[PDB]
């Protein structure tokens, strides 16, 4: 069990929190600012989602602050997250063709 | 905000009938839509959610459609059970509105009026007072007059009427008259008349009852 | 079981303020919001405000003035609606509901209905409604009881405790004078009576006041 096999691991789990935390946060950051449609978990999650992959369609966003602070922290987890994961693929990759060097 | 229209406020519609209520959206919501029931003195009861989606409790009668601006609350085949107030409210943005409401009303046929009268009770009189309560029952339509004749001389001082909204178990309608007087002022009079008038008898039907 | 449990009323003089509470019960969430709803007589709904009791964060309607403040208790998971400086206008039946984050409410309460006047609390006065001699009766029988000198509303009306529900009518109340007043009507057969009971029970919460009258046959 490698490093980066572990790092790419807590980064899923960390980021399906992030997504959690983020529907929650955000719903509780939008109710209350008038024409507002951050506001129902179940769309928000969905927002989530679509911005941490950072696919945006726009038919879902923030328009308080701390919605967009939500949002900027959500935008960051998904980008670490996939990031570490390809990085992880590329030390595979890197580990393996070594070994069909020889060394 | 979002404004709902619900027209037309009222609604006419023979039993067993389709019925179809109206709510419209300043703006498209999807389909972020949802319609409540309000009987007279109940509180607001879910019937569908999202314009469409059922709810279980419900009866299958009631069915929603519509997105975007234009929703409709369906009815197929109305019954008394289901006259009251109809809303629709959205969830589509903040803050969550609700429509002006829709009354459902249902047209029977002809009923004539229960018309029964009662004599102040004896607890009351060793209190100085005497109420005599006539109660028109059971009628329709809701148009109708209530006489009283004090020994034989009509009566106009202290009639106090009420009438009740379409009734939800036959859809017909109900009244109560109700002439205070003093122990007093009741005690030098003997028979005490109702009448009542209504479209369903020329003749007006009548109840009285004697002091002694 | 009832989800939602709220005051039957309450009574308030003008300048004056009161809380409210709605007692919840059930599955509970984090995800759960509290609504409350003001309904004038005659007129429709009015959103009023919302507060998530997990949190503790509360929003309110911004189109009208605002009167009410939300506050929650955890521990006896009740919300409370402090409204304050109320006048004639700010009466009316005020309901609270339990959304669980999607948008419509699933569940209401009775609703509690708030009177602003000066005049004071006054039990009411049930006095039975039985036919008289002459009345000949047929294969329906008509009883009823009376209801007055009371204040402020409302009233609840039962027969037999709820047993007896098919042919009751309860009239609206009339004002006068600082007192309210109202008739209901039952149906029974002729032959059930009075060989069976019907008594008429008359709950009157802004008193805490309930209370029984048999119908029997006159002297
Ligand atoms: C991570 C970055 C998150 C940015 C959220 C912006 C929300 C804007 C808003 O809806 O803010 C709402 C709020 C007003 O209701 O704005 C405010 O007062 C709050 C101020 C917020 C941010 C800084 C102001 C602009 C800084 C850039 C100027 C640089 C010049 C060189
Ligand atoms: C990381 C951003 C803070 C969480 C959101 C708080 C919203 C408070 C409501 O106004
Ligand atoms: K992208
Ligand atoms: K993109
Ligand atoms: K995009
Ligand atoms: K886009
Ligand atoms: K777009
Ligand atoms: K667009
Ligand atoms: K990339």
């Amino acid at each position: 069990s490698a490093l980066h096999w572990r790092a790419a691991g807590a980064a899923t789990v960390l980021l399906v929190i992030v997504l959690l935390a983020g529907s929650y946060l955000a719903v509780l950051a939008e109710r209350g600012a008038p024409g507002a449609q951050l506001i129902t978990y179940p769309r928000a999650l969905w927002w989530s989602v679509a911005t941490a992959t950072t696919v945006g369609y726009g038919d879902l966003y923030p328009v308080t602050l701390w919605g967009r602070c939500v949002a900027v922290v959500v935008m960051v987890a998904g980008i670490t997250s996939f990031g570490l994961v390809t990085a992880a693929l590329a030390t595979w990759f890197v580990g393996r063709e070594q070994e069909r060097r020889g060394a | 905000d979002i404004l709902l229209t619900q027209s037309p406020a009222i609604l006419s519609v023979s039993p067993g009938e389709r019925v179809s209520f109206s709510c419209r959206a300043s703006q498209s919501i999807g389909t972020d839509i949802h319609w409540y029931q309000q009987r007279t003195n109940g509180s607001p009861r879910l019937l569908i959610k999202y314009a469409s989606e059922s709810i279980s409790g419900i009866p299958s009668r009631f069915s929603g459609s519509g997105s975007g601006t234009d929703f409709t609350l369906s009815i197929n085949s109305v019954e008394s059970e289901d006259i009251a107030n109809y809303y629709c409210q959205q969830s589509n943005r903040w803050p969550f509105t609700f429509g002006s409401g829709t009354k459902l009303e249902i047209k029977r046929a002809d009923a004539a009026p229960t018309v029964s009268i009662f004599p102040p009770s004896s607890e009351q009189l060793t209190s100085g007072g005497a109420s005599v309560v006539c109660f028109l029952n059971n009628f329709y339509p809701k148009d109708i007059n209530v006489k009283w004749k004090i020994d034989g001389s009509e009566r106009q001082n202290g009639v106090l009427n009420s009438w009740t909204d379409q009734d939800s178990k036959d859809s017909t309608y109900s009244m109560s008259s109700t002439l205070t007087l003093t122990k007093d002022e009741y005690e030098r009079h003997n028979s005490y008349t109702c009448e009542a008038t209504h479209k369903t008898s020329t003749s007006p039907i009548v109840k009285s009852f004697n002091r002694n | 079981q009832v989800q939602l449990q709220q005051p039957g009323a309450e009574l308030v003089k003008p300048g004056a303020s009161v809380k409210l509470s709605c007692k919840a019960s059930g599955y509970t969430f984090t995800s759960d919001w509290i609504h409350w709803v003001k309904q004038r007589p005659g007129h429709g709904l009015e959103w009023i405000g919302e507060i998530i009791p997990s949190y503790g964060r509360a929003n309110y309607n911004e189109k009208i003035q605002k009167k009410a403040t939300l506050t929650a208790d955890k521990s006896s998971s009740t919300a409370f609606m402090q409204l304050s400086s109320l006048t004639s206008e700010d009466s009316a039946v005020y309901y609270c509901a339990r959304e669980r984050g999607d948008g419509y409410f699933a569940v209401w309460g009775a609703g509690t209905t708030v009177t602003v006047s000066s005049a004071k609390t006054t039990p009411p006065s049930v006095y039975p409604l039985a036919p008289g001699s002459a009345a000949q009766t047929n294969s329906m029988v008509t009883l009823g009881c009376l209801v007055k000198g009371y204040f402020p509303e409302p009233v609840t009306v039962t027969w037999n405790s709820g047993s007896l529900s098919s042919g009751v009518h309860t009239f609206p109340a009339v004002l006068q004078s600082d007192l309210y007043t109202l008739s209901s009507s039952v149906t029974v057969p002729s032959s059930s009576w009075p060989s069976e009971t019907v008594t008429c029970n008359v709950a009157h919460p802004a008193s805490s006041t309930k209370v029984d009258k048999k119908i029997v046959p006159r002297d």
